[PDB]
């Protein structure tokens, strides 16, 4: 069945819609 | 942390959301 974990590039995918300009990974 | 919370389990938005910078 579908399944709702997101893993490897999918969260990385996911990171990069959601934070948008904020961004992630990073320092200030 | 997200690795666990979001790929092992399941996260939700706001979850996600609280790992951006």
């Amino acid at each position: 069945f579908v399944n709702q974990h997101l893993c490897g590039s999918h969260l990385v995918e996911a990171l990069y819609l959601v934070c948008g300009e904020r961004g992630f990974f990073n320092t200030p | 942390g997200i690795v666990e919370q979001c790929c092992t389990s399941i996260c939700s938005l706001y979850q996600l959301e609280n790992y951006c910078n």
